[PDB]
């Protein structure tokens, strides 16, 4: 279904869907937050809000277009959505407002107003959004002094020094033809999209992006943002995971599905077939947890995030969850693998097969900037079905058994023990 | 079981100190460090600093009580010698 062409440097990829009632086109760059330095951190956040500025978005509304933009560790995207048949105007808007003319957007009183608003967006994120600011400090401590440790939103201290001249430097170095993929999702044909691009000039810059000296490397460490005025405790814990282009990519994803997510206030969440639940329910140890498996270009992270009000029994929560991770190496059963297979296929079919062409454009553009193509959903189901119990035990013994960990936390975390007591739980002396 | 009185120490989660806000801590895993870092440097320069700050509080009392002891030992030996018989009768009697 995915069709990918090449044209003088830029790559065109589409995912046609006749039943859609909305087409979407845009450009996805293969550079993100991991391509900055601790002094220009936050440049890609300013470029996102300049694109969605009031004057820029007022022009788009008259033609009937809506704008979106996303910033990640590896990629950033700029999307224009419109009704089918209006795809010609969306390409025209992208050309003369972001690709070829950035002077009007980068004017004074428009850069000074956007910078004022972003400085407020990160001030309240740093003091109101606790679960998402300990997952950001987990990246900061696990990849310290490496490119994979800078926050995607930037830093408050770093954003007060950025000027308009720093935004032109980043655009000249990264917004290039060799670093870009042109995407189209929804009700739009591959032949029509490529014909429109060649009917115009539609050429980005010519240079190549700079290369990074050092790669990302995991380091076992911890950071503690203790605050005794907050009513809860938020904790994130992870080991080194898998990159995107790995043979164990789906095996690590299936492993996180065995433990899954949990909500204490949902009656149906308390009946899940997870052996961890019967340990943490007699005494209410947590309100919620989720197990993740994040992959990037260089490395990844595998672990869980928790939030609890039972501040006197945090040690019990950590001890029981890590003891269930040990069974992935020694005694994982066949019923647990079959259940996690069915729930992973449903979860994948709800992310790639949603009804939002904007979500599809980000997913499709990011997978082509890394491996030059997109793996279909039918082929991934065949790879998930092939996983066996011996595969899980081999992967867990290599990545989980007796390995270093990274910890982040905030709130009332006096009851969280030291690093060595927690690291002792990654293995059993009885085995 | 009945409750107990009021103490000045608690347990994990309710230790009983002031509320803490604004302090951040960082640490690295012991498996990624060098346990014997700087032992030769500390054995000479740090050892000299520690000795130089406390050696006056210990040696002066020690030297006072050692000079007292030696002076009392020599006097007793002289008293029970042939040259101290004129003093032994005039003191111990
Ligand atoms: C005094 C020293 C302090 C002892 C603390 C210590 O070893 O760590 C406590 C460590 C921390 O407790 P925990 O993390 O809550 O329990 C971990 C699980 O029980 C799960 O623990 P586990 O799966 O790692 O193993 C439990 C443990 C159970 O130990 C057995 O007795 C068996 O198994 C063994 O150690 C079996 C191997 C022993 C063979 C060595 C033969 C030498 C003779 O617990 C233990 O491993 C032992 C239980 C507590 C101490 C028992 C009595 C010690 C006082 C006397
Ligand atoms: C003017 C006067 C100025 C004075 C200037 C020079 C004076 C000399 C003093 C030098 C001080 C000194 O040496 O230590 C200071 C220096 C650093 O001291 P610091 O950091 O300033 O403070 C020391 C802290 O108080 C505590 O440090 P820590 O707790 O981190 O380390 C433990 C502590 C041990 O401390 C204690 O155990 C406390 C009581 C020790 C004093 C009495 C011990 C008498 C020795 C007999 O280490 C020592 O102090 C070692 C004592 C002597 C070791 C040799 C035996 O420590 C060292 O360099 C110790 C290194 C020991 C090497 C360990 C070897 C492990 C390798 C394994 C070999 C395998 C064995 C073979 C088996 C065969 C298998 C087949
Ligand atoms: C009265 C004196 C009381 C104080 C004496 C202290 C002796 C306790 C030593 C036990 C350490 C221990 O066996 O603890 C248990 C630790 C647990 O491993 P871990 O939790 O550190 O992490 C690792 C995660 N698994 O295994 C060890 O260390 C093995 C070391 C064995 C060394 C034998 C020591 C024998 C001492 C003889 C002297 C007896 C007197
Ligand atoms: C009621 C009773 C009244 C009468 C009391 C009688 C006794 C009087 C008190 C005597 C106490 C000893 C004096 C302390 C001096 C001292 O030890 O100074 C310790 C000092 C300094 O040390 P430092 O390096 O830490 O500081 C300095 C920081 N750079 O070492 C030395 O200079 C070593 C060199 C001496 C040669």
């Amino acid at each position: 279904a995915e069709v990918t062409q090449l044209s003088n440097g830029i790559v065109v990829a589409t995912e046609h869907n006749p039943s859609a009632h909305t087409a979407s086109v845009g450009v996805v760059f293969g550079s993100g937050a991991a391509n900055e330095n601790p002094y220009n951190n936050g440049v890609s956040n300013l470029w996102k809000n300049i694109f969605l500025s009031k004057e820029n978005s007022a022009v788009a509304a008259k033609e009937g277009l809506a704008l979106s933009s996303n910033i990640s560790r590896d990629f950033q995207s700029y999307i224009v959505s419109s009704l089918p048949g209006s795809t010609d105007k969306s390409l025209d808007f992208l050309n003369q407002s972001f690709i070829q003319q950035k002077a009007n957007l980068l004017s004074s009183s428009n850069f000074e107003a956007t910078k004022k608003s972003v400085l407020k967006q990160v001030q309240d994120f740093e003091e109101n959004d606790h679960p998402n600011r300990v997952l950001e400090h987990l990246h900061s401590t696990a990849f310290q002094n490496t490119p994979l440790s800078l926050p995607t939103r930037g830093t408050l201290e770093s954003l007060e020094n950025l000027v308009v001249a720093d935004l032109e430097s980043f655009a000249n170095n990264h917004f290039l033809n060799s670093n870009a993929v042109v995407v189209g999702t929804g009700n739009i044909k591959h032949e029509d999209l490529v014909n429109s691009i060649e009917s115009k000039n539609l050429s980005l810059q010519t240079g190549t992006k700079p290369v990074l000296k050092k790669k990302a490397a995991f380091l076992g460490s911890e950071v503690r943002l203790r605050d005794d005025t907050l009513p809860k405790a938020w904790i994130s814990l992870a080991v080194e995971g898998e990159p995107v282009n790995s043979p164990n990519y789906f095996v690590a994803k299936l492993a996180a599905q065995i433990f899954g997510s949990y909500n204490a206030f949902e009656p149906a969440s308390r009946l899940q077939g997870i052996k961890l639940l019967d340990n943490i329910q007699e005494y209410q140890l947590c309100d919620n947890f989720n197990h993740f498996s994040l992959s990037y270009k260089d490395s990844g992270l595998w672990g869980f995030s928790t939030a609890t009000r039972n501040v006197t029994m945090i040690d019990d929560l950590i001890h029981f969850t890590l003891k269930q991770w040990n069974r992935l190496t020694i005694s994982v059963t066949d019923t647990e693998v079959e259940r996690a297979k069915s729930l992973l296929k449903l979860q994948l079919g709800q992310l790639y097969e949603s009804g939002n062409p904007v979500n599809d454009a980000n997913l499709l553009g990011a997978e082509v900037l890394i491996k030059g193509s997109k793996l279909s959903l039918g082929e991934a189901f065949k790879k998930i079905d092939a996983i066996t119990v011996k595969d899980v035990k081999a992967w867990a013994g290599k990545r989980l058994w007796d390995q270093d960990i990274a910890i982040a936390g905030t709130g009332q975390i006096e009851g969280l023990l030291d690093y060595m007591r927690i690291r002792s739980d990654m293995s059993m002396m009885r085995w | 079981g009945p409750p107990s009185g009021k103490t000045y120490m608690g347990w994990w989660g309710h230790m009983g100190g002031p509320k803490q806000k604004g302090i951040t801590s960082y640490a690295v895993s012991p498996y990624a460090q060098k346990p014997l870092q700087g032992i030769f440097h500390n054995a000479v320069f740090n050892s000299f600093r520690r000795f130089k700050s406390q050696f006056l509080y210990v040696l002066i009392p020690a030297g006072i009580y050692w000079y007292w002891w030696k002076n009392g030992n020599e006097y007793n030996e002289f008293l029970y010698s042939k040259a101290g018989r004129e003093e032994l009768e005039r003191v111990n009697v």
